[PDB]
């Protein structure tokens, strides 16, 4: 989850001001403009920090789920678990931030594509990697990219 | 040429009596018709990408990324202004449409006419035609023997 | 034709399905930071309201004329007939709203393409589509003009079939 709420017994020492932003809980983007378009959408699964596609079908309104390729619709930068909603930057809007990478092969200057699971994989092109892939936990890799659209 | 403002000074005072054809100067930064809802970034400048297409250029890793004049399959945006003191370049992302005066390649500049499709070359200069949608809205205007500017409207990627 | 379109002898007769009007507000979901531009349009060639338009630089001004997806500049969302001025949302911006279609039987979720008349049609016509257009609702006829709710988000990387 974006914010796994767990109670602790001791405080964690947090004084260093460097290497403190590359974390799975840091939502949004590294650089943001007031004139960026943000859309809230119902979601299924957990598409946080991933490419999202709009799935259209008691009939219900279309939702968004992790995906990419020719069906890529946007990027999920924030999520609300209580309302089960996701904040999405459409593909027509450029974005800079840390997104989920498939593995550690991605390095700087690499052109990246959103796969069927919404993860960034090396090579239409969608993003340019700005840093190396960093393992947050287990198999979760976060890479800083500058999304510009589709080729 | 290599400066938005004329490097040399002047020995004359402007007349400021007419109002027609006074916007052809190279120092006319920004767009001709601009929206208040336009996303504007800034980047460190490598070279002089003023009034040219820009691409992302990286280094070894010791320093942050910068933008340099370029185009083709690496185009990132369009440079519309530069602060020389800070060496900063104002970039309009290719996802945000732009309309203004941009540098035109001095090769077939006479052939460029309103309605002609344009594209960015490897040096950030607009050339008569691929993957970017740019349309000329006027004819080439000569500022220097090698400097030509054209009013163009860029509206994304093909 | 026109948008407003007249004295009535009597008034026209729930909240549901009251948006099916030709002169309804085009944006189903609007947003500040949406860029809207003004252009002139031909007052005798084609009425660009709720149609995909292209920029035609004429010898006196830059006009907007109904155009295909291959050379589309944006979507005409409103028209002021008094000044014959068309308001355009550039293709670089997202859109979700009602547009003019020529097929009275289009289902939800289908892939769509804009033809030479700036009209929504099924993407299976054969021309390679270059824009991401999806039908958010079934096409409905106002008695006659056919409208449909669509979502348009940018260009398509590789032209489809």
């Amino acid at each position: 989850m974006k914010n796994p709420q767990h109670d602790a017994s001791l405080l964690s020492n947090s004084n260093e001001f460097r290497d403190k932003n590359v974390e799975f809980f840091a939502s949004g983007g590294t650089r943001t403009s007031k004139f960026d378009k943000l859309e809230n959408h119902p979601f299924l699964g957990y598409p946080y920090k991933r490419g999202v596609k709009r799935v259209i079908q008691s009939h219900y309104e279309p939702h968004v789920e992790a995906g990419g390729g020719e069906d890529l619709y946007g990027i999920c930068i924030d999520i609300d678990e209580f309302s089960k909603t996701a904040t999405i930057v459409p593909i027509t809007n450029n974005f800079e931030g840390y997104l989920v990478a498939k593995d550690s092969t991605v390095k700087v200057k690499d052109k990246l594509i959103f796969n069927k699971d919404g993860a960034l994989e090396k090579v239409t092109i969608n993003a340019t990697a700005l840093t190396d892939a960093k393992q947050i936990s287990n198999e979760v890799y976060l890479v800083k990219v500058a999304v510009f659209g589709n080729k | 040429a290599l400066m938005k403002n004329p490097q040399q000074d002047s020995g004359l005072l402007s007349n400021s009596i007419d109002f027609r054809d006074q916007n052809l100067i190279f120092s006319n930064s920004g767009g001709v018709c601009t929206s208040s809802k336009d996303k504007i970034e800034n980047y460190p400048a490598k070279g002089y990408p003023y009034k040219r297409g820009v691409k992302l250029s990286f280094g070894d890793g010791t320093t942050e990324l910068e933008v340099e004049a370029g185009g083709g399959d690496d185009l990132y945006g369009v440079c519309s202004d530069i602060d020389e003191f800070s060496g900063m370049a104002t970039v309009i992302p290719i996802t945000n449409n732009f309309t203004g005066y941009l540098t035109l390649k001095k090769d077939g500049q006479n052939g460029v006419n309103p309605g002609d499709k344009l594209n960015f070359n490897q040096h950030g200069e607009l050339e008569k035609v691929k993957s970017v949608n740019a349309i000329a809205l006027s004819k080439a205007h000569k500022l220097t023997e090698d400097l030509f500017i054209v009013l163009a409207s860029v509206f994304g990627n093909r | 034709y026109s948008k407003s379109m007249i004295e009535n002898k009597v008034f026209s007769s729930c909240f549901k399905s009251k948006n099916e009007r030709v002169d309804a507000y085009s944006f189903a979901c609007s947003s500040y930071t949406d860029k809207i531009e003004e252009y002139l349009y031909d007052p005798a060639n084609s009425f660009p309201y709720k149609r995909g338009v292209k920029l035609v630089p004429k010898e006196n001004s830059i006009y907007v004329e109904v155009g295909a997806d291959t050379d589309m500049y944006g979507i005409c969302v409103d028209v002021c007939e008094f000044s014959c001025t068309a308001y355009v949302l550039p293709i670089t911006n997202n859109f979700e709203g009602y547009l003019v279609t020529r097929n009275p039987s289009i289902k939800i979720g289908e892939i769509l393409d804009i033809n030479n008349n700036g009209v929504i049609i099924k993407a299976g016509g054969g021309p390679p589509t270059a824009i991401n257009i999806y039908a958010l609702s079934d096409s409905f006829t106002i008695n006659s003009i056919n409208l449909i709710k669509v979502a348009i988000f940018g260009n398509r990387g590789l032209e489809k079939t």
